[PDB]
């Protein structure tokens, strides 16, 4: 049996459109790759068995509307028809009294010479793939960037951008909520604790593709100003110069709550008539929680190694392991 | 020097991009009695850490483009950190540096003038210098290709990892070395041997 | 209908902005400007700015106010 | 051609009550996951 | 929000809304205009020298032509 996304040959590999297939749960993921031919072909067949001159096919048409207007797939009427074509003969496929595929759940993305990014939200990542030729000027980007290594030719032939998806940033602002709700008399480093839980949670699942997602953050300093609240309320006063930030991120051993720093960052600011249209550069930075001092609190983000990072290293080290392993059976020594 | 030490450590530990810390080294207005020792500081916290991130370069390479001044630190540190400190290093520690300059090499905020002062023979490689020349090269492949990576070594001349001139075993010991990493941009210094034997 | 095109000369594109029948016009262009006879005495018609230039006499008058209102629309929205 | 090898394809208002109406089945298949 | 950057409050985000710069960031048609320009210099003479009459203006232009097609192979 082949590996997860491998194929015995190049032959077996293009003999279909359905060049790539994965299960979740419950959501699909299927990658095609259509020639000129086959795209046009399966288009036509759709607009002979649902007809639209009047072209509304990119009304209603779900689009992913976290990345920037020249980021997501752009409604390209060929395009659109194809994306439609390919979900009608995928939605065709299957009885709707085993599953309701509806268009409404679905996102779908059309690679093409109009639309040069490839999108997808799988596991809660928002992630843009974008090529090292369809871009114009080659620039290095943030640590929320995936540098996708060719496994022909060993060089960085594209860039997947992640975000957080906007489900899970929803589902995390849940998460501190219930973690301000269930609180009704509560310990206070049981708040911190419980803060620390769900912010570990948050930033070792999503590690870097947090720095690219702009509501994540404002989530961020909105609930750490909630659990400080939370501490603060119980104490009947809010005060800024009553509670240092060595009051709450003094650990748990010294006698402080020890919660953990995520919303002492900058948070990037940029034009919000612009920063929905185009990607823009970090050009201004909105303070996140400030104090009258000048304690720089260090975040929990630098101190933990975001994913590829995590990926090539580990690369690195199972192929360092199986070869001292195929060396320690050559040396016939148990490792 | 320890709380200066610790406030440029801090200033990059309360960040979150690159871009980030970039910002509030560059709003601390260091004058030049200090910038290299600022990014001596960028490099010893970027070994800290188990595996390189690209956190270090963006800040880098955003200083790089702010001023002039650090430009010049940044070619004198990677001089300082090859022909001083390697010596010091674990292989984990070179790793992550080499990676860190071959990022800033691949996309040209050091010049190919900054990789001038590598000259490795037998005699003037330690064995952490010859795998940090590894690593440094290992990511300028996989960032930029041997195409453009060819193009970027004739570009201008490396005289020393590269001796076109040179000697009948200087260039066997670059061939030999290019090989154990696994360049393939041996031709040249394979021609110019052929002609040297005969 | 194959038409060449030539830039007006500054003090000319001057003089024509202050938006400044054939004889007194050709007497004026070949003393003032310097212009040839024959561009002088062949001439359409004036838009602001713009000058056309004649370089079958029937053929030419029998589509006079056309080639002129093709010529205000072509100069009106350029290509 | 590319289709002919699976088992399915193309080639092959308001009522009163509130809790069984389609708004509130719409509802709750929106909030339930 | 100056330059359209900050929020639209303070109050909402619980932030100071401090937003600071980033310190980061062809011959014979040449011939054809020369006859032309020969043809209406010819003109102009006449016009200036006695030629009320138009044959005669027309005639010598006439020939002015022919010379300068004789001249143009």
């Amino acid at each position: 049996p082949n590996e997860f996304m491998q194929f015995k040959s190049k032959e077996v590999e293009k003999a279909h459109p359905i060049r790539l297939y994965t299960r979740y749960l419950d959501r699909i993921y299927m990658l095609f790759h259509f020639e000129e031919d086959e795209g046009e072909e399966l288009t036509d067949e759709y607009l002979a068995e649902n007809p639209d001159p009047n072209f509304e096919n990119s009304i209603g048409y779900n689009n992913r509307k976290c990345w920037p207007k020249d980021s997501r797939m752009r409604l390209i009427r060929q395009d659109v028809n194809l994306g439609r074509a390919v979900f009608w003969e995928i939605q065709s496929r299957v009885p709707t009294s085993l599953t309701s595929i509806k268009w409404e759940n679905a996102f779908v993305s059309v690679y093409s010479k109009n639309n040069p990014n490839l999108l997808f939200s799988m596991c809660g990542f928002e992630v843009r793939i974008l090529p090292r030729q369809r871009m114009e000027e080659v620039v290095s980007n943030d640590e929320g960037v995936w540098d996708l290594v060719d496994e022909r030719t060993k060089q960085r032939t594209a860039k997947a951008y992640l975000k957080v998806s906007e489900e899970e940033i929803k589902k995390f602002d849940s998460r501190i909520r219930g973690i301000l709700m269930a609180s009704g008399s509560t310990t206070f480093t049981k708040v911190a604790a419980k803060w620390n839980t769900s912010l570990i949670s948050l930033f070792t699942y999503f590690r870097e593709a947090i720095v690219a997602t702009e509501p994540l953050l404002d989530i961020l300093v909105k609930g750490e100003t909630r659990i400080q609240n939370r501490v603060k309320l119980g104490l009947n006063s809010k005060m800024p110069t009553r509670f240092p930030p060595a009051v709450f991120y003094t650990p748990k051993e010294l006698g402080g709550l020890g919660m953990i720093s995520a919303s002492h960052i900058l948070i990037p600011a940029s034009d919000l008539s612009w920063s929905k249209q185009t990607d823009t550069g970090i050009t201004h930075f909105r303070a996140g929680m400030t104090h009258e001092d000048e304690k720089l609190i260090p975040t929990i983000f630098r101190y933990i190694t975001t994913w590829e990072n995590e990926f090539l290293d580990s690369q690195r080290v199972w192929a360092e392991y199986a070869t001292k392993r195929q060396e320690a059976i050559q040396q016939n020594r148990r490792l | 020097d320890v709380e200066f030490k610790k406030k440029i450590y801090l200033v990059l530990k309360s960040s979150l991009s690159g871009d980030e810390a970039a910002h509030k080294l560059l709003k601390l207005k260091i004058a030049n009695n200090l910038k290299k020792s600022v990014v001596d500081i960028i490099i010893k916290s970027s070994l800290q850490e188990s595996t390189f991130s690209k956190f270090y370069s963006i800040l880098s390479e955003r200083m790089i483009t702010f001023h002039r001044s650090w430009q010049t630190a940044y070619n004198e540190t990677f001089e300082q950190n090859y022909t001083q400190d390697i010596e010091d290093y674990e292989t984990d520690q070179l790793r992550i540096l080499g990676k860190f300059w071959g990022h800033l090499i691949s996309y040209e905020f050091l010049p190919m003038d900054c990789l001038k002062i590598i000259k490795l023979t037998e005699e003037e490689s330690c064995p952490q210098g010859r795998i940090f020349i590894k690593f440094l090269f290992q990511e300028l492949v996989n960032e930029l290709g041997l195409d453009e990576l060819q193009l970027r070594l004739n570009s201008s001349k490396l005289d020393g990892m590269f001796p076109l001139e040179g000697d009948a075993e200087h260039i066997r010991y670059s061939i030999n070395f290019f090989t154990a990493i696994g360049l393939g941009l041996t031709e040249d210094m394979r021609s110019r041997l052929t002609i040297i034997q005969e | 209908i194959s038409v060449a095109a030539e830039p007006m000369d500054s003090k000319m594109i001057q003089d024509l902005s202050r938006n400044t029948n054939p004889r007194k016009l050709s007497k004026i262009l070949r003393t003032e400007y310097g212009w040839d006879s024959l561009a002088s005495r062949n001439v359409w018609s004036f838009y602001n700015g713009n000058v056309l230039i004649n370089d079958s006499p029937e053929l030419l008058s029998k589509y006079k106010e056309q080639i002129i209102q093709g010529f205000y629309w072509a100069v009106k929205e350029g290509p | 051609s590319w289709r002919k090898g699976t088992a399915f394809g193309r080639h092959k208002g308001y009522i009163n009550d509130m809790t069984k109406s389609e708004y509130h089945q719409e509802f709750l298949h929106k909030h339930v996951r | 929000s100056y330059n359209g950057i900050g929020l639209k409050s303070a109050k909402g985000s619980s932030t100071s809304g401090h937003v600071q710069r980033s310190l980061a960031s062809i011959e014979t048609h040449m011939e054809k205009r020369e006859i032309e320009v020969q043809v209406s210099e010819l003109r102009d003479r006449l016009e200036e020298e006695e030629t009320l009459s138009e044959e005669q203006i027309d005639k010598k232009c006439e020939a002015l032509r022919a010379k300068l097609t004789n001249e143009w192979q």
